[PDB]
């Protein structure tokens, strides 16, 4: 088919999902940030979830 | 004297064996060979081990 | 019993505020130790000065909206976040900013001080929609240590603060992404070495190699107690 | 308890008893090579 | 010794007869590294021998698998032994329990 | 009967400890399953592989 | 080889020059080297090797028969000493004589004395076949090996490589958990509970 | 840039082995970044004296047992390598062990020289089961840090070793376990001050203070080579 079969599995798959996912009230909620690299600056920092 | 040199393993050997790999593709290989992708070329890299 | 120390290869100048300095080859281990120790103290200790506060006329809180402009006061305070400032004598100078016209204020337009100076004067804080619509501000600038956040921040103030005085986040630090790794390296036959690839983007203020020039001479003098 | 089994008791946590324990584990091919190469009188087995 | 077992870890070491168990129970004379001489006690004694049972062990011997095969005595000296004890561990045994 | 055993020593109930990381010394988001597991060394090693 | 097949085709196959084909130990393969054996063919002389290891053989059985004569004819004796001060009040008299001299002296005839008679009966057949069996071991390790048609002499050496772990070994647990060990982290790098203890 | 400095207040020896060193004060933020820099190089780049080689008069190969020792030779290899030395003068050293008799052979069995101290004199090496039964060996303690295998010191080795000198796997570094905490400081004008109680527990071969002093020269040795150029 023309699928690709590069497909990250199962740890790539855990990693980017436990990334993604939501929460209601983790911590650091609310807030308004510059860009991404802020959010990298405040998770590393231990501000936020 | 080129062979007992290799047989040896001499640092100029393990330089000259570093020279060779790079830019060298080798293929890997994995059976059963059910489809093409088991037969995959890969640019080595020199692990101990 | 004598260690193995690093020889720089290399300071990739990526962009005038970007930079990839590498380090090989180092200890085993040690990769990690030095990338962590430099990351951790870039990220919380190193000192600089940042927009702290910004009193707006009219204006009661950050989700009231000021006319006149198209963007929100939201991003009103998350420009004047993205501003970076460099203070040379005192801790506190106030800002005082007055613009009216068809036209986005930039940071080039801000009642300057001796004492201040910006680094991107065409940094954009709001655009303007009316010929009539004025704006005026006092933008505060102190001198703390790493990030701040006005959550922190308004759980530490406890006074009924005056009508105005809004709460944006405050990062004192002047870098604003730093990002290492550990790869391999090798000396003439053992593999077990590594190569630290420190990663750094930063605002102005300060450059990148003198930013980690910085925070190595923070740790030394942390250290220089108990150092043989 | 013996004075070679009080060196490490193991902890059991089963609850039933065993009521028979378990035989010998490698009775088959020494029975079965008994009754070949063993003498018997008129239960004929093996070389007899 | 696993911390997780059965109880089925010392019928296995014994019946596999790999280790070197006691034939008749008595005190332990003289421990080397490749001999166990154990003085029988009297009552499991036959009148006509002289009480005395040798237990050379197997030290460094290739197995099937080209794996090692040495038996090293986990009992002390002058200690006391019964008839079925434990006297030589196995390859892979430990104090008569199986060990993997 | 392995949550009594674990409280008799002293130990966390759920078998899950707190674990930080060697590297960054941060810790672990989520707690984590330590204990001790019986392992096996099996004859199909890489020098007779390779 | 073809390297030096057309040399000795053009120029000449001397007819001499013999060819190297040593028991080399295979390569990646450490280890040191615990025991050797030479079986030689029955009829020839051996080597001056195989007759040192021949000798270390005799020297060996004669201390294992003698060593376990010795331990038994202990047992034997102190069973002896045993049942004669279980019979009569013989203490001293017994320690001062050699113990040679404990299985002629006693007393009249008695349930011991008949246990001490035949236990020395028992000392007399255990150095008879501790004799006989010296004598069929040392012809037993002296006699030849009637090895294969065509063999001249074996020699078989043993290796005993000590193998650690590394990345590419198999482990497993007892429930199907297998697979292959990928790396050797540092004890720093491993990830540790608030005692300090690394899994 | 107005930050404070720590200093070694205080240790608790609770045991020959275990220790508990604590820095005070320390700024908000920098108890975790100097306790992992320093559990990291506290872990890994310890020097120390380890036993390297024995000889045992008698022992041709670690493979063979000696008559009148319980233990094997490769189980007194290994009880060997687990001896705790310190060595105050040199880098290497030989010690002599000779014992007869029945009885267990420990480690304050061996002859002592001026400047080598055992530092568990009951430490059990092996054991003789005959009164005519005497075990005679020579072992050298070198110094070093890391893990040094014996295949590597083969690979290492350009001398030429006699056959019947048995080698041991070298694991140099004393330090077996540390732990650290970040507690709050009581200073009484601060409240964002930290103490740093690193819990280090030893084989009785390295001073706490001595410990920490060479793993902060370490990092500092380690920090000038950024703190130099760029």
């Amino acid at each position: 088919n023309g699928e690709p079969i590069i497909v990250p599995s199962q740890d790539v798959v855990l990693g980017l999902y436990y990334m993604t996912r939501d929460c209601v009230n983790a911590k650091g909620e609310g807030m308004v940030l510059t860009g991404p690299k802020e959010a990298e600056r405040l998770y590393r920092s231990g501000l936020a979830s | 004297a080129a062979k007992k040199m290799v047989e040896r393993e001499e640092a100029v050997v393990w330089d000259i064996l570093d020279e060779v790999i790079r830019e060298h593709p080798v293929l890997l290989n994995r059976a059963p060979t059910l489809h093409r992708l088991g037969i995959q070329a890969f640019e080595p890299v020199l692990i101990e081990g | 019993t004598e260690f193995l120390k690093p020889r720089l290869v290399d300071i990739e100048q990526v962009s005038s505020t970007h930079a990839k300095v590498t380090l090989e080859p180092l200890e085993r281990g040690f990769g990690h130790t030095l990338g962590n120790a430099l990351r951790r103290i870039l990220l919380s200790s190193m000192p600089g000065c940042a927009v702290t506060e910004v009193e707006i006329d009219g204006v009661l809180h950050e989700y009231s909206t000021k006319e006149g402009v198209q963007e929100d006061i939201l991003e009103i305070l998350l420009n004047l976040k993205g501003l970076a400032v460099r203070v040379q004598g005192k801790d506190e100078v106030i800002l005082t900013l007055n613009k009216s016209g068809i036209g986005p204020v930039t940071a080039a337009d801000i009642t300057h001080d001796g004492d201040v100076e910006i680094v991107k004067p065409q940094h954009v804080i709001c655009h303007l929609t009316d010929e009539n619509a004025s704006i005026s501000m006092r933008i505060k600038v102190q001198r703390g240590r790493g990030y701040v956040p006005a959550s922190t921040r308004i759980h530490s103030e406890e006074d009924e603060r005056p009508i105005g005085r809004l709460l944006v986040d405050a990062c004192y630090s002047p870098v604003e992404r730093i990002a290492y790794n550990v790869e391999a390296a090798r000396v003439e036959q053992r593999t077990d070495l590594d190569k630290l690839v420190i990663e750094m983007e930063t605002n102005g203020t300060i450059d990148p190699e003198e930013a980690i020039r910085r925070a190595a001479t923070i740790l030394a003098e942390q250290l220089e107690a108990f150092v043989d | 308890y013996s004075y070679t089994e009080k060196k490490r008791i193991r902890k059991d946590f089963g609850k039933r008893p065993q009521v028979l324990d378990v035989p010998y584990l490698l009775s088959i091919q020494l029975d079965s090579f008994q009754k070949f190469i063993e003498q018997d009188p008129e239960g004929q087995y093996g070389l007899e | 010794k696993p911390l997780v077992g059965t109880g089925m870890e010392r019928a296995v070491a014994v019946d596999s007869g790999v280790t070197a168990v006691a034939k008749r129970g008595g005190v332990v004379q003289y421990v080397d590294a490749s001999r166990i001489v154990i003085k029988v006690n009297e009552d499991e004694m036959y009148p006509g021998e002289a009480g005395i049972d040798i237990y050379n062990l197997t030290k460094y011997t290739r197995s099937n698998q080209n794996t090692c095969i040495n038996q090293m005595p986990c009992v002390s000296l002058g200690e006391p032994v019964e008839r079925g004890d434990v006297l030589a561990d196995g390859p892979s045994t430990d104090l008569g329990e199986l060990a993997l | 009967e392995i949550k009594e055993l674990l409280k008799l020593g002293d130990l966390p109930t759920s078998g899950q400890i707190r674990l930080y990381d060697g590297r960054t010394g941060e810790q672990f988001e989520r707690p984590v399953t330590v204990g001790y597991m019986y392992m096996l060394k099996l004859n199909h090693l890489v020098d007779d592989k390779m | 080889t073809p390297e030096e097949k057309l040399l000795r085709a053009i120029f000449g196959e001397k007819a001499s020059d013999v060819k190297d084909s040593s028991l080399r130990v295979p390569n990646g393969v450490s280890g040191t080297v615990i025991d050797v054996q030479v079986f030689t063919r029955d009829g020839v002389e051996k080597d001056k090797r195989a007759l040192e290891i021949e000798e270390m053989q005799l020297k060996q059985a004669k201390k294992d028969l003698s060593e376990e004569l010795q331990i038994l004819e202990a047992g034997l004796f102190s069973r002896i000493r045993a049942v004669l001060v279980a019979g009569g009040v013989e203490a001293e008299k017994l320690d001062k004589l050699p113990r040679d001299r404990w299985l002629e002296l006693g007393l009249t005839d008695e349930e011991k004395q008949n246990q001490l008679e035949q236990l020395a009966e028992q000392y007399d057949e255990l150095k008879h076949e501790f004799e006989k069996k010296l004598e069929a071991k040392r012809r037993k390790i002296t006699q030849g090996d009637d090895l294969a048609p065509g063999v001249l002499k074996i020699v078989k050496v043993y290796l005993a490589v000590k193998r650690r772990i590394q990345p590419g070994d198999k482990m497993a647990g007892r429930h199907g958990n297998k697979g292959v060990i990928s790396k050797i982290n540092p004890i720093e790098d491993m990830p540790y509970d608030e005692n300090g203890t690394p899994v």
